């Protein structure tokens, strides 16, 4: 059916156009692996312009059309799923197999032998790094809070936010810490208000220990900061869904009005009624009221009175995340108040910002609190709205270490530790699996020096040199000199990639390879 | 001047019957590299521009669309094959094209069809008891209860993307069969959940149930996200204020009566909603809509909830407490709620999964796949859907034979002696279908590289001069005995195949004139 | 399905590589095979083939059909061009290499499929010729009446069919008067003498055999005779003009003196008009000039009452003048003379007549020295029937030059095919191997001929293939009893009968040249796996 408009591809060609088409995409982002890497400038077709080192990101916005392509969209995509920090090199792995397996097949090789080849020969790498890796967790707590942030400054060095990675490394060390537990290991990114606003520098990023929103402070009499009320326990405020306005049913109205009678009792009802709620909130005894929906005039007033400062209108995760910051309960009507549901948060100020009218307001806490707040500001936009993928990639890197405290020396070593077991078995392995081994751990040779040639060094170089010195002496971890420094061995130089996400990355490569492979026939139509 | 149709094609002859043959040989040859162990793969991308890629020969038949009435026979059987049984479906159209590309021969020589047609009919009988008469029975046989479905849900996993990570799946697979009641195989039980990301088997086995996390309100990240043993309420309808939906007129003429009804409104919702945390419960799950104030009150009370809960979900959910959907809140009693060994509300591949682990009770377990793309996990479940309903008509039926060709080539001997005692027109037929049967051995060979040819004609020999198991030793690339090397599946794949299979073959050789209608 | 894409390799054109154009090329072949299979045999048909403006041709001459049909693509072409070298070569048999080149590469192909290798396929079919060819002469002998038996089955597929008997013996008797023995020995019947003409009216066998030639022309002025010599006749077989002069293409006139104007002019009359006088003064009494003649050089031989025919074909005069033993005069001289030498250049014939044939209405040359010469007249019932029946009395009457030329016939029917057929088949384990395969199919495949001989009969024709498969079968079993091969079909009855007694004959030639031909077609189109298709301009 349909005859026409619709094409065929099989292994002459075929594959070749697959393994080029798969190079191709790599070759563009080859020049964003590494601290010496460089971003990509997308646009998106509405106008959009974006900036960003992240492989994902990059890869998810190129509007492409080759069907390999679209595949390794993806692969980078799902790693940044599963880990957070893979993306930008799981491709170029996946790609440097696929030339490899390719080059093999010119030679009489079955493209599914080669595929089982590799599956092995990777396994085999997995655990020759599942042994090699170290461990954090335990071993200490001071030196937890360390190595857990030489690895959140490591993961940021290939991005704009470089310049201060002091400070949005040791961000993204707490942000995580404040919010899942040593047992549980879990790290739900909705106690993380990843929120970004423009000014100042990517410097001027601090964390907040509550939550920001934007708002004017109900009525403008009002003050603008929130003392903890002369000696209380800091500062108590009201969190309710129930609108300050005069209650209505839920399934019909027509308030029937027989004579000036009962018009006569309606009319003192709104008025008293609006006394009933602003009395209400007093009684249980709170200093701020936050309320889900917007108030009426009068009930505004009133609350201005009763120096009640007020939130007209707050978000579904707004006023949740009010609530486990201050520890307080969500109170449906106005009658259940009560001075024990309330919020016992530390300070509530109104933000200025430049001359921004705009203007905001945030929530503090000073210790702790189960909800952070990363609050991202640059200089303009994109550095603004890439610092926070910035911050996040590293927020990731965090979370995957405190669910495997395994860690191994990246700087290409890692790489290398495998490429050198892999191709040690390789002479064992003899015929056919011998070629596969021997391309599997040759494919994880371009990853090191791609960041040799990135930082500019002779490839062949540097690789002759990571794998004699990772083997004259241990299969251990010496990277390559990406920046400087005296020397290799990212031990020193505290170059650190949790092991969790290394393996993943590994596979996720030799597995998609796997696919593509067993592809020897293709039939793509048209958009009729 | 008058005419009889107006202008609508149709075609009739001796090469109409020949069209349709070859027809049918193209879809047929479309699917031979994706057969056997080291079998080709395809990628359609339809003009719906879904692209997918996989072996379930019944999925590639399905995105071809093709119109050609006969040729499109061939995309019936094969869909056939993938519910009577569950795998074999590429094999079905190999043969099926093969015997109709065997009827040629004699179609064009000038035989009639109505005795080809009879011909290959006996030829099956024959095919079809020998199969019966071979399908090796056991139970203890030197085979015990998991060995069967494992050395048979591995084979056919065999040729597959889900391969190299088999033992993996094959474990994971008979699992997942015997999850469900023994006395009642329903896959719709089996109920499989899909995760973006991770390695294509960083899959997990759920004991109990498995379900998204439809879990859209406020007042969330209260309610503890685990609990050990905790009392599951499989409630079915409601639970917000204002209802969400149906409704009435509410009419009055008094001030107070305002305030009334609705300080009645709140209390008739607050009510049915204490009588939910009256059957002490920790998990309450509804199919249908749990309010901000609803899902907020339970977690007040450290109790646990999720609204809108997938239909074809609360019945799994069911099935692992061992609940019992309510739909009021009034008549709640405990012998309906439900309990498992674990709960929990992960964090897999980016999405927040509730989860219900742990239920020695259950009757219906979940499983989740991994995948680097849409398109892997996609031919995961299909890879897998294949062994799972093998693993079930093998629990059914213990008979198996050895296929990797074996079955197929043996099938052929018998036939082939028989028509000896046959001689003639019919001695052709039924012996040609005899030497069809060789495909699958041949293609088998021809797709992984051994030498079609010997591999062939060497199994020829030791086969028909005894061996009734001889088949094609995938690995050092030769003969050898399939059930020695545990080469099993069930009997029920190859007597509904060539039953399924011939029919095609004989409803196209049944006709002679084509007419299309046009418009 | 259907192929597409480049991606590399940027080619200014088509190129479809292995299984693709491998399978194009076989279905090719096929398709223009098929077209001609239903005109194989007796129980064979004519078609009818029309073009645009509406005008047609039926006919079953396999090659003109092939011909008439337009093909494009190459193995296609192929197959065209193939059954184009044996109309060419031997004259019949064309519509039969077809179908065995067809059935060739479609089997070939089908071994390439089950993953053998071209060569050793080839190499295989080479083989199975060569031992094919040997056998051949092993059915085959010298002419031990056997000519009007080819002549006559080589009519049966045809129109002229019907009424066999009357053309094949008018087919042998005119050729067989035409004899000659080329230069140094030789013995060869002309490949293309017996002027054979066509007229619409009588009867079909109504055709009548001229005792001489039919030359197709009048007679100039309708003042001349329209039938002389009952006796003795001198015949003039001219090819320079007799028209007015007009002297070198740069041979200016250029007068001075008005007096040479009206002399030198009329001279011009004479100069080619003395010629003409040197040529009545021969005794020439029929003159048959190519390059016509002036009607005032030609009021000369009117005068004289001397038959005088205009512009001539040429292509005849020099067989009437071999004929009438006479002389093609290019230009009266020898040494430095003029003269058409009194019958020194002349031919002697019997009598030379103008015939009428309705409407029509041509001169005859019947009876002459050293003529031995004949010519064919049919008659039938329009252009349409008459085309074909002369265009198969040609694919026939060929038969029997070769026949001649090449004393060795083998009996047809189907019989030569089935033979080597279960000779090669059973010959085919003298090697073993992937290769026996190869020989394997090459016999099989022959089995083309008899199956498609009689399938054309409508019935079950599975009956007779399995009779005639059989007999041979079992006759090379001791081939000792009593051999008897040459048993082919006799679809006319439903039964295999003994061909050569049957009066079924063919020439060895044909079927030696058929195959060994067939094949090269076929071999060099098993070794295309690649169809780079320029783009044109
Ligand atoms: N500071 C560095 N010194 C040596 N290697 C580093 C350094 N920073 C990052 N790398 C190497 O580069 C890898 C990260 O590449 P990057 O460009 O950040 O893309 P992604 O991290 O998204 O793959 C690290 O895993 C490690 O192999
Ligand atoms: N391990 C194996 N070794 C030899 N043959 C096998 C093996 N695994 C499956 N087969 C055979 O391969 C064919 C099945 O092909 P497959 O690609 O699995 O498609 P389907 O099973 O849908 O027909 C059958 O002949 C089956 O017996
Ligand atoms: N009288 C006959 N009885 C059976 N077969 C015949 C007879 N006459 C010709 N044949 C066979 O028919 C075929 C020739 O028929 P035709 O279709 O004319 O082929 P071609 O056009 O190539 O000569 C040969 O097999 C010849 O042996
Ligand atoms: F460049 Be990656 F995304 F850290
Ligand atoms: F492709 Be089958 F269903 F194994
Ligand atoms: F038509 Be055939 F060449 F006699
Ligand atoms: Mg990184
Ligand atoms: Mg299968
Ligand atoms: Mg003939």
């Amino acid at each position: 059916k349909d005859q026409g408009n619709k094409k065929r591809q099989h292994g002459l060609e075929a594959k070749k156009s697959h393994i080029l088409a798969a190079r191709s995409v790599a070759s563009i982002i080859k020049t964003s692996l590494g601290p010496r890497g460089l971003d990509k400038i997308l646009i998106s077709p509405d106008g959009e312009i974006t900036i960003t080192n992240d492989g994902a990101t990059i890869l998810s916005q190129m509007e492409l059309d080759n069907e390999i392509a679209k595949l390794l969209v993806q692969l980078s995509k799902s790693q940044d799923d599963e880990i957070g920090d893979g993306t930008t090199g799981v491709v170029v792995l996946a790609s440097a197999l696929l030339d490899q397996a390719l080059e093999l097949i010119q030679k009489g090789i079955h493209p599914i032998k080669i595929a089982n080849g590799f599956d092995e020969a990777a396994k085999l790498a997995i655990s020759k790094l599942e042994e090699t890796c170290d461990d954090i967790s335990a071993s200490n707590d001071e030196l937890f809070r360390d190595f857990l942030l030489r690895a959140a400054k490591t993961s940021l060095g290939s991005k704009i936010v470089s310049k201060d990675h002091d400070r949005f490394a040791e961000m993204a060390v707490e942000a995580v810490i404040n919010v899942m537990d040593k047992d549980r290991k879990d790290v739900d990114f909705d106690l993380i208000k990843m929120q970004g606003r423009v000014g100042g520098s990517i410097s001027d990023s601090k964390l907040i220990n509550g939550v920001i929103l934007d708002k004017d402070f109900s009525h403008p009499q009002m003050p603008k900061c929130v003392l903890p009320k002369e000696g209380s326990d800091g500062v108590k405020l009201a969190i309710l869904t129930c609108p300050f306005e005069p209650p209505k049913p839920k399934t019909k109205h027509k308030l029937d009005i027989s004579s000036v009678e009962e018009y006569q009792k309606l009319q003192t009802y709104e008025q008293d009624k609006f006394k009933e709620m602003i009395d209400d909130v007093k009684k249980a005894g709170a200093d701020v009221v936050i309320c889900q929906w917007g108030f009426d005039d009068e009930a505004n007033h009133l609350l201005l009175q009763n120096d009640l400062p007020a939130v007209r209108w707050v978000g579904g995760q707004e006023l949740e995340h009010i609530a486990i910051s201050t520890n307080g309960r969500i109170v449906p009507r106005f009658q259940d108040l009560s001075k024990d549901k309330l919020g016992t948060c530390s300070r509530i100020y109104e933000q200025e910002f430049g001359t921004t009218k705009d203007r905001m307001l945030i929530i503090e806490q000073s210790k702790e609190t189960k909800t952070v707040t990363c609050f991202v500001r640059g200089s303009n936009k994109m550095i603004v709205d890439e610092a926070e993928r910035a911050l996040h990639d590293s927020l990731c890197v965090v979370r995957n270490l405190v669910k495997d405290s395994r860690v191994v020396y990246g700087g290409g070593a890692a790489e290398v530790t495998m490429s050198l077991a892999v191709s040690e078995e390789a002479d064992k392995q003899r015929g056919i699996d011998q070629y596969a081994f021997r391309g599997f751990a040759q494919a994880l040779d371009t990853i090191p020096m791609t960041l040799a040639e990135n930082s500019g060094l002779d490839p062949i170089g540097t690789l002759s040199t990571l794998k004699s010195k990772q083997l004259k002496e241990k299969i251990s971890n010496i990277g390559v000199d990406c920046l400087g420094y005296g020397s290799n061995d990212m031990k020193e130089l505290f170059v650190v990639d949790p092991f969790i996400g290394k393996k993943q990355q590994i596979l996720l490569a030799t597995q998609l390879c796997r696919m593509i492979l067993k592809i020897d026939n293709v039939i793509i139509s048209g958009k009729d | 001047i008058v005419v009889l149709k107006e202008g609508t094609d149709a075609s009739q002859g001796k090469g109409q019957i020949i069209s349709n043959i070859n027809a049918c040989v193209a879809v047929q040859e479309a699917l031979k590299p994706t057969l056997g162990p080291l079998g080709s793969d395809i990628l359609i991308v339809t003009s719906n521009q879904k692209t997918t890629i996989s072996n379930d020969g019944a999925t590639i038949l399905k995105l071809l669309d093709v119109v050609h009435p006969a040729a499109k026979t061939l995309v019936d059987i094969s869909r056939a094959q993938d519910a009577e049984v569950g795998d074999g479906t590429t094999s079905v159209t190999i043969l099926a094209g093969e015997l109709m590309k065997e009827a040629k021969p004699f179609l064009e020589e000038g035989i009639s069809s109505h005795l080809i047609m009879k011909g290959y009919r006996k030829a099956v009988s024959l095919a079809v008891e020998k199969i019966n008469e071979l399908a090796v029975d056991i139970t203890s046989e030197k085979s015990s209860g998991r060995e069967l479905l494992e050395r048979c849900a591995r084979t056919a996993m065999s040729s597959k993307l889900i391969h190299n990570n088999a033992d993996f799946f094959v474990k994971m697979c008979v699992d997942a069969v015997l999850s469900l009641d023994r006395n009642d195989l329903d896959d719709k039980l089996i109920g499989i959940k899909k995760i973006p990301g991770g390695a294509m088997e960083e899959s997990l086995f759920i004991n109990g149930v498995a379900f998204k996390k439809t879990f859209s309100y406020a007042g969330f990240e209260q309610q503890p996200k685990k609990f050990n043993n905790p009392k599951i309420l499989s409630l079915n309808v409601e639970l917000e204020l204002k209802a969400e939906k149906d409704n009435a007129e509410v009419r009055v003429e008094h001030v107070e009566d305002y305030q009334a009804i609705v300080d009645a409104e709140w209390q008739l919702i607050f009510e049915k909603l204490r009588q939910v945390e009256e059957t002490g419960a920790n998990i309450v799950l509804s199919k249908l809509p749990i309010g901000d104030l609803a899902t907020q009150f339970f977690a007040d009370r450290n109790i646990f909830c999720a609204g809108r809960v997938s239909a074809d979900d609360m019945n799994r959910v069911i099935q692992a407490v061992g609940g019992s959907i309510q739909s009021t809140t009034s008549d709640i009693k405990p012998e309906h709620l439900g309990t498992c060994a674990l709960f929990e509300e992960m964090q897999i591949g980016s999405e927040r999964y509730n989860l219900f682990q742990g239920c020695p009770q259950a009757k219906t377990c979940t499983l989740l796949l991994r995948g680097g793309a849409e398109q892997v996990i996609a031919e995961v479940e299909r890879s897998l859907h294949d062994a799972i309903m093998i693993v079930k008509r093998a629990l059914q039926n213990k008979l198996i034979v050895a296929g990797g060709g074996a079955t197929e080539m043996e099938v052929s001997k018998c036939l082939r002696d028989y028509s000896k005692t046959i001689a003639g027109k019919q001695q052709m037929i039924i012996n040609a279908f005899a030497k069809a049967l060789e495909v699958i051995p041949r293609q088998l060979c021809e797709n992984a590289g051994f030498d079609a040819i010997e591999i062939l004609n060497k199994l020829r020999l030791a086969h028909s001069k005894g061996e009734k198991w001889y088949g094609v030793v995938f690995e050092t690339e030769n003969i050898g005995d399939n059930f020695a090397k545990f080469v099993w599946e069930p009997a029920l794949v190859k007597i509904n195949a060539l039953n399924s299979a011939t029919e095609a073959t004989n409803l196209i050789l049944s006709v002679d004139e084509t007419i299309t209608n046009k418009g | 399905f259907n192929n597409s894409r480049s991606d590399t390799l940027f080619l200014g054109g088509e190129k479809i590589s292995g299984d693709d154009i491998r399978n194009q090329n076989v279905l090719a072949t096929m398709a223009v095979a098929n077209v001609v299979k239903s005109s194989l045999g007796p129980v064979g048909l004519d078609k009818m083939l029309v073009d645009d403006i509406g005008d047609f041709t039926v006919t079953n001459d396999g090659a003109t059909i092939l011909s008439l049909l337009d093909v494009q693509h190459p193995a296609g072409k192929i197959l065209v061009e193939l059954a184009q070298q044996q109309d060419r070569e031997i004259g019949d048999g064309t519509t039969s290499v077809v179908i065995i080149a067809s059935e060739l590469l479609k089997r070939a192909n089908e071994l390439v499929k089950n993953k053998i290798h071209p060569t050793t396929i080839i190499t295989g079919f080479r083989v199975a010729l060569r031992e094919a060819i040997r056998f051949i002469n092993e059915v085959l002998s010298t002419s031990v009446e056997t000519l009007i038996n080819i002549a006559k089955t080589s009519m049966s597929s045809k129109i002229i069919g019907a009424d066999s008997d009357f053309f094949s013996n008018m087919v042998v008797d005119a050729l067989l008067a035409v004899k000659t023995q080329n230069s140094k020995g030789e013995i060869k019947y002309p490949v293309k003498a017996v002027n054979v003409l066509k007229a619409h009216g009588k009867s079909a066998t109504e055709s009548l055999l001229v005792p001489g030639y039919a030359l197709n022309c009048t007679v100039a002025s309708q003042a001349m005779p329209k039938r002389i010599a009952g006796g003795n006749v001198k015949i003039a077989c001219l090819d320079l003009n007799l028209q007015k002069a007009r002297m070198a293409m740069g041979v200016q006139i250029n007068i001075d003196d008005p007096e040479q104007l009206e002399q030198i002019r009329k001279r011009e009359a004479g100069i080619v008009l003395e010629r003409v006088k040197k040529i009545i003064d021969a005794g020439a009494q029929v003159v048959l000039t190519t390059k016509g003649i002036d009607d005032l050089c030609l009021k000369e031989f009117v005068e004289a009452k001397i038959m005088g025919v205009r512009r001539c074909k040429k292509e005849d005069l020099r067989r009437i003048a071999r004929a009438t033993g006479a002389t093609l005069v290019s230009s009266m001289s020898n040494l430095e003379g003029e003269e058409t030498f009194e019958s020194s250049y002349l031919g002697l014939c019997d009598e030379v007549v103008q015939a009428k044939f309705s409407d029509d209405e041509c001169i005859l040359i019947k009876g002459t020295s050293k003529h031995s010469s004949s010519s064919i007249i049919l008659r039938g019932a329009n252009d349409y029937s008459l085309d074909e029946m002369e265009r198969s009395l040609h694919d026939s009457l060929s038969v029997v030059k070769r026949t001649l030329e090449s004393g060795n016939v083998v009996p047809g029917g189907g019989c030569v095919e089935a033979a080597l057929n279960i000779y090669l088949d059973n010959f085919a384990t003298t090697v073993g191997s992937r290769e026996q395969l190869a020989i394997a199919e090459f016999a099989a495949a022959l089995l083309i001929i008899p199956k498609t001989l009689a399938v054309n009969a409508a019935k079950d024709s599975s009956e007779l293939v399995a009779k005639l498969r059989s007999y041979h079968a079992a006759s090379q079993m001791a081939k000792k009893r009593r051999s008897y091969r040459n048993y082919g079909l006799d679809l006319i009855r439903g039964k295999i009968v003994d061909e050569i007694h049957a009066g079924v004959l063919e020439p060895t030639i044909s079927k030696v040249k058929s195959l060994k031909s067939a094949l090269e077609a076929c071999v060099a189109i098993l070794r295309i796996d690649t169809m780079i298709t320029v783009d044109p301009e």
